[PDB]
């Protein structure tokens, strides 16, 4: 349901967490669109404490590159 | 399954995901159920009873 990156949550802006064996994924419901998870694609809000069935994972971040 | 199952092919989801879409349709954001679960959950239980 969530991503918990930074004691933080990273909840989808639109679309859902889909993971293959190994790695995790953004998609669209009705299509099969995976794109990398980025800070675009997710809204942080909550302390990933309280969410149920949270995974760890990692977000990339676009700034840092330039 | 949703409302999936009415257009296509049935299409399993866990509920509280389901949940999430159905208060996103109503201008309300998900991070408002993850947060509030139980008390929803007991709500709907006293509700139903
Ligand atoms: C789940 O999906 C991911 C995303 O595609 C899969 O990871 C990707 O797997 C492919 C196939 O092994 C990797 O391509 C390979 O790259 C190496 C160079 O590292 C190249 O020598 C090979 O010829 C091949 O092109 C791809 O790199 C890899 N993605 C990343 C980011 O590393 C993953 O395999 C899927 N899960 C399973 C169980 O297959
Ligand atoms: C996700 O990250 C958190 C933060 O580090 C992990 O929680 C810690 O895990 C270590 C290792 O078991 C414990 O020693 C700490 O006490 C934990 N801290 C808290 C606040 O829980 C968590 O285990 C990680 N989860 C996964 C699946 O990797």
């Amino acid at each position: 349901p969530a991503i918990c990156h930074d004691g933080k949550a990273h909840f989808p802006r639109e679309g859902v967490f889909v993971s293959n064996g190994t790695h995790w994924f953004v998609t669209q419901r009705n299509f099969y669109e995976p794109q990398i998870i980025t800070t675009d694609n997710t809204f942080v809000s909550g302390n990933c404490d309280v969410v149920i069935g949270i995974v760890n994972n990692t977000v990339y971040d676009p700034l840092q590159p330039e | 399954s949703g409302w999936t199952f009415g257009a296509g092919p049935a299409l399993q989801i866990p509920f509280p995901m389901q949940m999430a879409y159905r208060f996103n349709g109503i201008g309300v954001t998900q991070n408002v159920l993850y947060e509030n679960q139980k008390l929803i959950a007991n709500q709907f239980n006293s509700a139903i009873g």
